[PDB]
């Protein structure tokens, strides 16, 4: 991914200021929420029937920390995601069985989270550049069908 | 398909919009154009600058329409028979703007309505959205 | 959403379909699990070999549930809640398939049924596909 | 995309029986009917109101055999679609504005031509190889925004 100095710095600005602790877990509650076929990947989590019960969940959180890490990682190397994410992109294709759409998905609620922690501060140019980025991130990830 | 909880999430989730409807409707046409420039394709006619007033009045139309949808959320087919002419029989719009739109929208009311936007009015809002998209890319009559 | 027209052209072509609703049901499974093997998953209780009773049975009931939906083409979220129930609930299939065995469906209309495989119908059908798809995948219990 | 070498015959001898003139036309008119947001990028056609009026129309048929000979480029260079479709990766993506959806729409439009056209001849595992070649023709024609 390309980003202009000024998005980069609008991008890491934002990025240092992240609750490590909640917005992983709440970019993939969400996501199991929004999209509740998701849910059949974390069956090993346990309780996922209610929005309460996926956004309390322990190891939602765990993973979402996790998840979030590795879109951390993404932004460190964007100048190369393919090989940062190449162990990942094949754990999540030919292991996981994870449909590519889905990582389009995670990206946008991402997005979706960072709106809602920042508010005015996730800016129009703010968003367009995190845009960039999860479409990245995304890409990286699907490329074992590639 | 909507359930009976998603309509009643939808009504209480943009009924908290309000006043602020035209406004937040401005703001995801902006995030829409900046983050996806290939949108801007369908307004060559559009001044699309910032504090734009073309933006401007087209966001209030684009909030009137889904507040219309609301009010008519098991009758949207019929409801929005004009504007699914408009999206999908004049100007063939590309259901992924839809999507593109849907998300800067889902975008806005995160940012401007955090108290709002819980994981349940997300998914409710998110399934809304694809409904009206589904309505206005299809071609029916 | 469904135009007249297609309700039409769907009612036409799956009565063309007849007595062999199963075989092309089965056929399409059997198209899907060949094209797309992660589908292969959903179905790890079956023997997906060729000339399978497990997906010649499956097949029949896919046609069936299918032909139900046709005759019930204005009322689907109601007279396929119970599938609703099963693919949106339980097996939390994702969307993702059910584009797939779309296109396997209309792949074995297109191969068995020539003549009544036109364009329009072609469209109709994709179109009728798409819908159940929404109601089999989507939570509005 | 790699093919056995079973697939790559199954493949070679329903492609060679494969009529050039109507194939590709019928690719290109069934995609602008069953999908007619495609109608918006293929406005200088003229006509294209009815499914008649795009499967009659003769710049839908000579496009459609362009697209049908870019296809059988794809066949011939199955080890490098990517190298192969760069250029026309950059006409849909930075000069027509496609989305790469749309590709994925016109490989499946394909393959159902390809069921009407030969039957019964076109058999599940026929089909699986052909859904591995335009899986690769419409990845490798979204490479310009990955
Ligand atoms: C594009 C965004 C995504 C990123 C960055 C991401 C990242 C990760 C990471 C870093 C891991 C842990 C790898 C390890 O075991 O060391 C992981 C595991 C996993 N991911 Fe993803 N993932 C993404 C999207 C998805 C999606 C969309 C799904 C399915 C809906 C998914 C399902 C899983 C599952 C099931 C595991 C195994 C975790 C476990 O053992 O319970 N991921 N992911
Ligand atoms: C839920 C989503 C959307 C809604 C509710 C919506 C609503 C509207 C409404 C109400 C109008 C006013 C037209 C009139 O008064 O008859 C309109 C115009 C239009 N819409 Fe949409 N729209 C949506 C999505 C889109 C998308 C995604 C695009 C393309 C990126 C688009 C492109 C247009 C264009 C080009 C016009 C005409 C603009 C003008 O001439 O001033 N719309 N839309
Ligand atoms: C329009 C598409 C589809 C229709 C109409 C359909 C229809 C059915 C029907 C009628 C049943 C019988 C269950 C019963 O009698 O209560 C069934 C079962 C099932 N379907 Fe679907 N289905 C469709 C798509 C899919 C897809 C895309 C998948 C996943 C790839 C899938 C996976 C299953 C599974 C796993 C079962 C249970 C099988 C068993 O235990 O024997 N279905 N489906
Ligand atoms: C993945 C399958 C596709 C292939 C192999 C393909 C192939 C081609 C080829 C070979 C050309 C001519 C390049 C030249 O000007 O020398 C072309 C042009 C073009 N394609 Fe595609 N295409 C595909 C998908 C699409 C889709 C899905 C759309 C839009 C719905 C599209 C829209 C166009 C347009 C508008 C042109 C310009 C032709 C003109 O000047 O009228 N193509 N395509
Ligand atoms: C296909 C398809 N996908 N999405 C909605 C449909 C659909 C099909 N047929 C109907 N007759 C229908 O009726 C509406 C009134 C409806 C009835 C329900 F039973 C549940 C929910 C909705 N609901 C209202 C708005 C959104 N969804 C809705
Ligand atoms: C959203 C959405 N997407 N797709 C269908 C819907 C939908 C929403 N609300 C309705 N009230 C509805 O009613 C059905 C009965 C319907 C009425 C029409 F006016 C036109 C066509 C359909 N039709 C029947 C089956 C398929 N589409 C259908």
């Amino acid at each position: 991914v390309h980003l202009t100095p000024e998005e980069k710095s609008a991008v890491t600005a934002l990025w240092g200021k992240v609750n490590v602790d909640e917005v992983g877990g709440e970019a993939l509650g969400r996501l199991l929420v929004v999209y509740p076929w998701t849910q059949r990947f974390f069956e090993s989590f346990g309780d996922l029937s209610t929005p309460d019960a996926v956004m309390g969940n322990p190891k939602v959180k765990a993973h979402g920390k996790k998840v979030l890490g590795a879109f951390s990682d993404g932004l460190a190397h964007l100048d190369n995601l393919k090989g940062t994410f190449a162990t990942l992109s094949e754990l999540h294709c030919d292991k996981l069985h994870v449909d590519p759409e889905n990582f389009r998905l995670l990206g946008n609620v991402l997005v979706c989270v960072l709106a809602h922690h920042f508010g005015k501060e996730f800016t129009p140019p703010v968003q367009a550049a995190y845009q960039k980025v999860v479409a990245g991130v995304a890409n990286a990830l699907a490329h074992k069908y590639h | 398909v909507l359930s009976p909880a998603d309509k009643t999430n939808v009504k209480a989730a943009w009924g908290k919009v309000g006043a602020h409807a035209g406004e937040y409707g401005a703001e995801a046409l902006e995030r829409m154009f900046l983050s996806f420039p290939t949108t801007k394709t369908y307004f060559p006619h559009f001044d699309l600058s910032h504090g734009s007033a073309q933006v401007k009045g087209h966001g209030k139309k684009v909030a009137d329409a889904l507040t219309n949808a609301v009010a008519h959320v098991d009758d949207m087919p019929n409801a929005l028979s004009a504007l699914s002419d408009l999206h999908a029989h004049k100007l063939r719009v590309d259901p992924v703007n839809f999507k593109l739109l849907s998300h800067c929208l889902l975008v806005t009311l995160a940012a401007h309505l955090p108290a709002e936007f819980t994981p349940a009015v997300h998914a409710s809002l998110d399934k809304f959205l694809a409904s009206v998209s589904t309505v206005l890319t299809s071609k029916y009559r």
